[PDB]
């Protein structure tokens, strides 16, 4: 799993 | 009308890696080439995964750059009667579909369109010089993909299944309730979702017949024995016949293999070497199982110089939410800022602990999980984040361990920001928002990635009902009853919490976040003292609360249907904390100085432990306990409700939508450096911050079989045209  | 163009001057930062690449020794050098070769030809893959048209779009661009650069095409369009905002704006556009692989936005699934009329850029491609070379097909890519590249037909808006979306995870005739057969029967095949897409077909009678195609270089012919090749069958299932087979994507996988194999000469390691032969057997295969053991193997490096991973990794883009879109990254491990996460990582497993819930629900084992700030040469696919949990197997996250990965290189061209674009806050929370951003986002990323993705504990049972716990000790804390609800064979995260997971686990992990950085020995890990710390939990929150409100943007209220994962999530949280009440978080409508409409966001400094940490830590039970009891039902209700976005006042959260799209910023693209072989060395090629950048970017990144990948990419895209 993982913005700006 | 602006929610489906790309300014015309929107952001462009270029990634900086020089460094990182001028430490890298002449093998790793070679490593890195070869592994972000193989990361550059399969990111072409996500085009596929994105739109029909996608794949014409970059063929047809990538042509076009071919025969004449940004500036030898200005000429020829200023020529043909353009503008030179509307050249600029067929700039920006080719460089979004690039920076996208596709012509949709990665981060809100919304279609995007050149802003400029389709007539005069007719006049600019068939006029080009890349038409005078190639008529035929030329012609034929635009007469093929010109409308779509325009029409903002509704349907063709947003990413999703059904009819009112579009996606090529599914044909254009799939449902929600296809996604969900399908998925069943792959639970029950033990057979991932994440490599494969779901194609629907119909016979005379009108009968739907479903093909599974899994993403693998060979087709379906006698290979060497798999696991695969047995799986290669027609079945039945519910009275629905299903027909799993292989071969998608497979000359771009070809390419990618033939890079991945060249990589492992120069394998530092045999962790690495193994990982890359499985890599390989996955993408030749199409087993999720190869990937698997790669991904084991990849665990087991710990802290290489050169890290990496690649494959059909995340599940945000599929409408249902457990196909895979293909990414791969390639990085330099950056040890002065890996310090702190390491640090983080010293006092981890005694961190867990004061997590609002009991160790019956948490991993048996700490691992000791490896976490790096790594710099970018190389992220291909649709979009560059700013950490990773992975890999995404749970079984392997409970049972191996996990990485951790912060990409310092993009975190540092998204630390920037102006005063002036810093929206829905009043002045005096601006300053501190500016002071403390980066390190506030340093603490949040670590929490969210360690603490967050990496805690919790997911109740699995056998098929002789082999629990993973104790069902007899164990009691759940919100009914005061045993367990009940939990996974089996073949469920998955993804399987069971379909359309809302990823939304999910991503409020889940960053609720977790919010809520440890309290905890002043994580802010002093970090080196903020309560001198310090105060602010820095402070814009934490803040900065948390504004994204809560922002979120709006991606949030389809015709379909009632949530767009992005994070902002999904943000806005839960901000609805949270709204909840509580008592004044501590305030959405004001306001009238701005340029005399439309504004809106202010008020946080209470005070109230945030009083009141703010109450409401998280039962938040955070709830999420917690739902998640590893599998209670879809009762996930749904919780996640679905807060997520619910209504004009109810005060809030009046459907009004404010517009405000935040009237004075929404678009999201910088990105250029990203290629790596070139000169026969010994290898050199690294930087770019112009810029839509000219990018595009160059991308015209020097094939430069051996460039016009052999477009015609691949149109071949793959012509087979399955009758699909939508
Ligand atoms: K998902
Ligand atoms: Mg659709
Ligand atoms: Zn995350």
């Amino acid at each position: 799993v993982x913005p700006w | 009308d602006t929610q489906y163009i790309l300014p015309n001057d929107i952001g462009v930062s270029s990634l900086d890696c020089r460094e990182a690449f001028r430490l890298l020794s002449p093998t790793e050098r070679l490593y890195a080439y070869h592994l972000s070769r193989a990361a550059w030809y399969g990111g072409l893959a996500v085009l596929l995964q994105t739109s029909p048209e996608a794949p014409y779009i970059y063929a047809l661009l990538s042509r076009l750059f071919r025969a004449q650069d940004p500036d030898q095409l200005r000429q020829h369009a200023l020529a043909e009667g353009l503008t030179e905002e509307e050249y600029q704006a067929f700039l920006v556009y080719a460089a979004g579909v690039y920076s996208n692989m596709g012509n949709y936005k990665s981060f809100g699934d919304t279609k995007f369109v050149p802003n400029l009329p389709k007539e005069k850029l007719e006049r600019v491609i068939l006029g080009s010089e890349a038409a005078q070379q190639h008529p035929e097909e030329v012609r034929g890519l635009w007469q093929t993909c010109g409308e779509l590249m325009f029409s903002l037909e509704p349907r063709l808006r947003h990413l999703g299944l059904g009819k009112e979306g579009i996606t090529t995870y599914f044909s254009g005739n799939c449902t929600m309730e296809d996604a969900k057969l399908a998925q069943d029967f792959l639970d029950s095949q033990n057979l991932s979702a994440y490599n494969t897409r779901l194609f629907k077909e119909v016979d005379g009678e009108g009968k739907p017949y479903y093909e599974v195609r899994l993403a693998s270089v060979l087709g379906s012919e006698p290979s060497l024995d798999s696991e695969v090749t047995s799986k290669l069958k027609s079945y039945e299932f519910r009275g629905s016949p299903f027909q799993v087979t292989r071969g998608d994507y497979a000359p771009i996988l070809q390419k990618v293999v033939e890079q991945l194999e060249k990589a492992k000469a120069y394998a530092a390691n045999s962790h690495q070497g193994q990982m890359l032969a499985q890599y390989i057997e996955s993408f030749t295969q199409g087993s999720i199982e190869a990937h698997k053991r790669g991904s084991r193997f990849w665990i087991q490096d710990k802290g290489p110089i050169v890290e990496s991973y690649i494959g059909f990794i995340e599940s945000y883009r599929d409408p249902f939410g457990s196909r895979g879109e293909f990414e791969g990254f390639v990085a330099v491990v950056n040890k002065a800022m890996s310090a702190k996460f390491e640090r983080l990582v010293a006092s981890a497993e005694q961190l867990l602990k004061e997590l609002p819930w009991p160790p019956t629900f948490e991993k048996d084992k700490f691992l000791t999980p490896d976490f790096t700030s790594l710099d970018v040469l190389t992220f291909a696919g649709s979009g560059i984040p700013a950490g990773i949990n992975i890999p995404n197997y749970d079984d392997l996250r409970q049972t191996e361990g996990f990485k951790n990965v912060s990409l310092g290189n993009v975190l540092a061209v998204a630390y920037a920001t102006q005063r002036e674009k810093l929206t829905f806050l009043e002045e005096d929370d601006k300053d501190l928002y500016i002071l403390w951003k980066g390190p506030s986002f340093d603490v949040q990323v670590g929490l969210h990635a360690l603490l967050g993705h990496g805690s919790g504990k997911l109740f699995v049972q056998d098929e002789k009902g082999a629990f993973n716990f104790d069902q007899e000790t164990v009691i759940n804390p919100e009914t005061g009853e045993q367990i009940q609800s939990w996974y089996r064979s073949g469920e998955t995260w993804d399987s069971k919490f379909s359309t809302i997971a990823s939304s999910y686990e991503e409020c889940r992990a960053e609720s977790v976040g919010l809520y440890l950085c309290l905890h002043p020995q994580v802010l002093e890990i970090f080196g903020f003292e309560g001198a310090d710390a105060e602010d820095v939990i402070y814009v934490n929150w803040l900065n948390m609360v504004r994204a809560g409100l922002l979120a709006l943007e991606f949030y389809t209220p015709e379909a009632f249907n949530w767009r992005q994962a994070h902002m999904q999530a943000r806005f839960v949280i901000l609805r949270v904390l709204l909840e509580a009440g008592e004044g501590l978080v305030t959405i004001t409508p306001t009238t701005g100085s340029d005399g439309r409409p504004d809106a202010r966001v008020r946080l209470d400094r005070s109230k945030i432990r009083s009141v703010g940490k109450p409401a998280l830590e039962r938040f955070l039970r709830r999420l917690q306990v739902l998640k590893s009891t599998g209670d879809v039902a009762g996930g749904r209700a919780l996640y679905e409700g807060y997520a619910t976005v209504t004009d109810a006042p005060p809030e009046c959260f459907l009004t404010l939508r517009d405000t935040v799209l009237l004075r929404k910023e678009s999201r910088k693209l990105i250029v990203q450096p290629n790596t070139r072989l000169e026969g010994s060395d290898v050199q690294l090629l930087e770019y112009e911050a810029s839509a000219a950048g990018l595009i160059r970017s991308f015209s020097e990144r094939f430069p051996e079989d460039g016009p052999e990948l477009e015609e691949i990419l149109t071949q793959l895209a012509t087979a399955d045209a009758r699909f939508w």
